[PDB]
């Protein structure tokens, strides 16, 4: 797998394909 | 949250799935 | 919506999810 | 234009809209 | 075209845009 | 390595054919 910073829609991107039909949860704010 | 661990810094494949459901 | 610096195909991409039906125009010339 | 507005600084939805046809 | 940095996913895009049916190669280590 | 010649510099659309099949 990629070995670089992922951010805004880079990294939503990298979790939707990770995820798969498990699905993910994006929660910038914390 | 994942922005700090995957954007500011790098994440694994691993670290990634920490947030999957 | 984001509070976010948008650039490139990424601001072409905002615009095209905004403006919907209506379309719009991408100049950074000007 | 839309780049310096947008792009070098921040837009909101409204400035965002300003583009649209 | 475009005259700016092309980066990441960025770039490969811009390589299956330009390479139609050709397909292409992306080596990033060389 | 089309990342040295397109991304850390600018290539040009013939540029970037040297990396199509
Ligand atoms: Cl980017
Ligand atoms: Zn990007």
């Amino acid at each position: 797998f990629v070995n670089q910073h992922l951010c805004g829609s880079h990294l939503v991107e990298a979790l939707y394909l990770v995820c798969g039909e498990r699905g993910f949860f994006y929660t910038p704010k914390t | 949250g994942i922005v700090e661990q995957c954007c500011h810094s790098i994440c694994s494949l691993y670290q990634l799935e920490n947030y999957c459901n």
